């Protein structure tokens, strides 16, 4: 019950020491990622026919 | 008076119309409901379909004109086909309740005995059946009977009537209505009394339910198509027994029947939410 | 190379076709009560293959939606079970199992074991279950017993059945328990194709 | 001297907890306030893949865009091609309880496990021209649950036990193992770079692991029941988690919190499968009401609905080219979306 | 984070009355069935009782029948368990079990011995 508490402490400690930056910023390149490849997205862009393997040739 | 005749005739199509039509699209469009026992119904429903679409419409106009105005060949083409949905109609009933039989008699081999495959084969062999019994023996003037008024009437152009020897009406009532019906009786009374030893196992209401059903089923089968192929025989063996208006009532009550099936057969509740869907 | 592909196609769908003719002709059951063990037995020549779950760490509702269709559960309990009330964690399994919205359609063939147990203990059943002092039946204390623990059983059941599936209670020798597995397997069965037909 | 550790604990919950506090700037939601709505998206039924008897539990792709791979509770491991609809390959398996299956990314090996707690790896490319049973990864003492391949000589799989492990295949060995979790593993997503990966547990929590050291960086906790499905964000520095508690959850690694939420007050079932789109800004999840939905990752706001199932959803396909989706059901059908 | 704070155990003579409080956080509490479980001296995790999310469908174990009562508060998020006529049977250790899934009927694992959704419980001990 003793190394549970320690080795807890420990894994706490791990994850403490951690550069974490503002949400805003995690946002922000989110958006910036799915903005820069909307253009190479078939399900979000529908593309002909004619390229799309799964209705013709 | 006429003008109600006029009027039922009309409601009679509709309904047999509509309700096939509606069980053929709710068996087609939804997948929950493309299962084995579907085949049969869908090919009772176009069977049934068939009927209401060709076979009542001249058969109303006969009634209320008085007379045939399409000429003879088109007289035995009406003949034939109706003859042919009638039987195909009966007999799928039948397969329907020998399919059940299997299924309740023995439900472990039911998964081997029974495949897709082969309930194709049985409906074309149903089909083939019909055609074959309505189609061949009408066009090579096989029913023709040899009595002056019979001879009268195939002269005629004017005059479609259901005349025929003891042979074809015998063979005809029999392949058609005889033999289905002591099918489906044999198969329904081995049904209830495997639902009667379920229901002891089990344990009032359940008694009345099954009781219910199996009575609706049968009675209404036979209600309308039995008073019909007795005066059938019994006419082929005595004309001046029964009158004439009485037949073409009781042949009309047997197409009347053709209503009934989806409502008898199709009340499951994915069909009932099949049928909310579409309507 | 479409044709070559056609052909390939062709075989795997005959060996396909086989291999559904042989898997509709077997029936599977989960026995409740190395990460599997499988037991395939034949009774009038028809399959059934048994599967008991062990190495598994007694969380099972996960694991147990694995068995969303098979043909039934037998459920094993132990009539006479430090020593915990075991009977009431059983009811409650039991009671977890019948209610699941993945098995609500799974029938359970309960069998209480351990009778000669419960007869040598009866001459502590009363400690828990306070209405077996009312309880009377449908030596006369052994009978008693089995038949309030197979009621309560049946009272769990007989409250959200809905018509879809049951249970089917045995006392517990294996020549009449895999007799009766196939018994409640056929009833089950017969009572599904009943309940289609509108019958039941 | 047992009280001053409990504080020392207590210490280490505060400090992280205000740290994130103040890593609190503003919302998801109002950043992307101004983008434009994706809209309604309608997708249709492209093929139907038939042949499995029973449910399927899990499918897979393969990094060809066309091949792929289903698992049948039937007992059977199919791989199909989504262009002709021809089965390329047929496997019967050992056990017929299979939970996860796994297309390596050379393409030349299957994997998958099950209730048999194995990892069975099939080969492919044999001059025998039959497919044989090449490895089987013995050592989990529960389910195997999900399973992926790094390469053609190391798969990691998580099982039931409450534990993660990477093989090497040659040898047959466990060389790493991931604990920590409290509850029953359900899935693991991959990074792209193969060095983390994050894993959903029944413990109502993710765990972020990296492979090379065998260590636990970062919990992510939030959800209010069990985790069925866990998928990476296209760039890495995000995931998705669906849980039992009928919501969706985006969480971002570098700021180490709950970034977004998907839900509805008429959805009151659970999520069992989740999958980006290529761009990720389309959420796909399947849902035990028999649907999936397309939620627009950016707004929250569903925008689809793929309703071809009469069955439960159980898992999603998104292709590694973006050209369609593939959804396995327990109606032990495949169905082909774009 | 899920919680489960239970409080309002400790020493009562025989035949005493006692009244344990659950303090739940991180869920919605009404959409849950919650249970008390408890687990005694040398012995296994055995369920005591359970009340269903309105309030109305309460079930007991037959050896607290009559005695136990089970109440939840859902403006407060609380559970309350009132204990009456306490025997010394009842010493062990009480834990506040919270459903896995929400609107359901059915409760899996509750008494797992490594449940996630249960506290760490009150001691409860009954003697002289
Ligand atoms: C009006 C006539 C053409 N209808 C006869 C009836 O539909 C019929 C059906 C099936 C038969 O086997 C039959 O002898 C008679």
């Amino acid at each position: 019950s003793i190394a549970q508490a320690r080795k807890l402490v420990e894994q706490l400690k791990m994850e403490a020491n951690i550069d974490r930056i503002k949400v805003s910023k995690a946002a922000a390149d989110l958006m910036a990622y799915c903005e820069a490849h909307a253009k190479e997205d078939p399900l979000l862009t529908p593309v002909p026919a004619s390229e799309n393997p799964f209705r013709e040739k | 008076w006429e003008a109600g005749m006029s009027l039922l005739m009309a409601l009679v199509v509709l309904l047999i119309v509509a309700g096939n039509v509606l069980v053929i699209a709710a068996i087609g469009s939804t997948q929950r409901l493309q299962t084995l026992t579907n085949l049969f119904i869908t090919s009772l429903a176009c069977a049934d379909l068939v009927v209401g679409l060709l076979v009542v419409p001249f058969g109303a106009t006969l009634v209320v004109r008085g007379t045939w105005l399409w000429g003879s060949f088109l007289c035995e083409l009406w003949t034939s086909l109706d003859v042919l949905c009638v039987t195909a109609s009966i007999e799928t009933l039948c397969v329907i309740a020998i399919d059940r039989y299997l299924a309740i008699t023995s439900p472990f081999r039911y998964q081997s005995l029974m495949t897709r495959a082969r309930a194709k084969v049985i409906i074309c062999t149903v089909w083939a059946i019909s055609a074959l019994v309505s189609f061949l023996p009408i066009m090579m003037h096989w029913w023709r009977d040899e009595d002056p008024q019979a001879l009268k009437c195939y002269q005629d152009p004017g005059c479609c009537d259901f005349v025929t020897n003891r042979a074809y009406a015998i063979a005809s009532s029999i392949i058609s209505f005889y033999i289905p019906l002591l099918i489906m009786i044999f198969v329904y009374l081995r049904v209830y009394r495997e639902a009667k030893e379920q229901i002891r196992k089990i344990d009032r209401f359940r008694e009345h339910k099954a009781l219910k059903t199996l009575g609706i089923i049968m009675g209404v089968f036979t209600l309308c198509w039995l008073p019909f192929f007795l005066v059938n025989i019994v006419n082929v063996f005595n004309r001046d027994l029964v009158p004439d208006w009485l037949f073409v009532f009781f042949n009309w009550l047997g197409y009347a029947n053709s209503a009934f099936n989806p409502i008898i057969y199709c009340r499951s509740p994915d069909f009932r939410k099949a049928f909310k869907r579409l309507l | 190379e479409e044709k070559g592909q056609r052909e390939a196609n062709k075989k795997i769908e005959k060996q396909l076709q086989k291999d559904k003719q042989v898997y509709r002709a077997t029936h599977r059951l989960l026995l409740l009560g190395s990460g599997i063990f499988e037991t395939k037995f034949q009774v009038d020549k028809v399959n059934f293959h048994m599967f008991d779950v062990g190495g598994q760490r007694d969380e099972r509702r996960k694991w147990i939606q694995c068995f969303n269709d098979v043909t039934a559960i037998i459920f094993v309990v132990a009539s006479s079970s430090n020593q915990t009330n075991r009977l009431q964690e059983a009811l409650n399994l039991f009671k977890s199992i019948w209610n699941n919205r993945w098995l609500r359609t799974i029938s359970v063939i309960l069998f209480l074991n351990k009778q000669d147990l419960l007869a040598e203990k009866v001459l502590k059943i009363e400690d828990y279950f306070p209405e077996f002092a009312r309880y009377t039946t449908p030596d006369p204390r052994v009978t008693r017993a089995k038949y309030f623990i197979r009621d309560e059983f049946l009272r769990i059941s007989t409250a959200s059945g809905d018509g879809r599936h049951y249970c089917y209670p045995h006392f517990t020798v294996d020549t009449e328990n895999i007799r009766r597995v196939f018994n409640d397997c056929r009833d089950i069965i017969q009572r599904m194709h009943l309940r289609q037909y509108e019958l039941l | 001297e047992l009280d001053q550790l409990r504080q020392e604990a207590e210490q280490l919950k505060n400090q992280i907890r205000d740290a994130r506090k103040a890593c609190a700037d503003a919302t998801l939601s109002q950043i992307t306030n101004n983008i434009d709505p994706v809209g309604r998206i309608q997708m249709r039924t492209r093929r139907t893949l038939r042949g499995h008897l029973a449910k399927i539990y899990a499918m897979h792709w393969g990094t060809d865009s066309r091949l792929l791979v289903s698992a049948s509770q039937d007992g059977k491991l199919i791989i199909w091609d989504s262009y002709t609809t021809n089965k390329v390959h047929a496997i019967p398996l050992r056990s017929s309880w299979v939970m996860t299956c796994a297309y390596a990314p050379s393409g030349n090996y299957v994997a998958c496990g099950g209730l048999d707690n194995i990892c069975s790896i099939y080969n492919l490319k044999t001059r025998e021209g039959n497919v044989r049973v090449s490895r089987e990864l013995a050592g989990h003492t529960g389910y195997l649950s999900c399973c992926r391949f790094l390469d053609d000589n190391q798969i990691v799989t998580s099982s039931g036990d409450t534990t993660c492990a990477l093989w090497d295949i040659e040898t047959g060995q466990q060389t790493t193992t991931f604990t920590g979790h409290t509850g029953d593993v359900m899935s693991l997503s991959l990074a792209p770079d193969t060095r983390l990966f994050v894993s959903g547990a029944c413990d109502a929590s993710a765990k972020l692991w990296d492979v090379r050291e065998g260590m636990c960086r970062q919990t992510f906790t939030g959800h209010e029941s069990d985790i069925n499905a866990i998928c990476f964000f296209p760039n890495g520095n995000a995931f998705a988690t669906g849980s039992d508690d009928a919501t969706c959850r985006l969480f971002d690694l570098r700021a180490d919190q709950e970034l977004m939420t998907y839900s509805h007050d008429n959805i009151i079932c659970g999520i069992t499968s989740v999958s980006f789109s290529k761009s990720g800004r389309l959420l796909l999840a399947g849902y035990d009401d028999f649907n999936c939905n397309v939620w627009d990752a950016l707004k929250a706001d569903r925008a689809g609905v793929l309703a071809g199932h009469d069955n439960r959803v159980s898992c999603l396909g998104v292709t590694d080219d973006g050209m369609a989706v593939a959804t396995g059901s327990w109606d032990s059908f495949l169905k082909i979306w774009n | 984070q899920v919680q489960l704070q239970e409080s309002g155990g400790g020493l009562v003579q025989p035949g005493g009355s006692l009244r344990l409080s659950c303090a739940a956080s991180g869920f919605t509490f009404s959409n849950y069935k919650m249970n008390w479980v408890r687990q005694a001296p040398g012995k296994g995790l055995e369920w005591v009782s359970d009340i269903s999310q309105s309030g109305a469908s309460i079930s007991y174990t037959g050896s607290v029948k009559g005695r136990f009562t089970i109440s939840r508060d859902n403006a407060k998020n609380t559970l309350y368990l009132q204990m009456n006529s306490l025997k010394p049977e009842d010493t062990a250790v009480y834990y506040c079990a919270r459903c896995p899934a929400p609107f359901t009927r059915d409760c899996f694992d509750v008494t797992s011995t490594t449940y996630a959704y249960r506290g760490q419980g009150t001691q409860v001990t009954v003697s002289s």
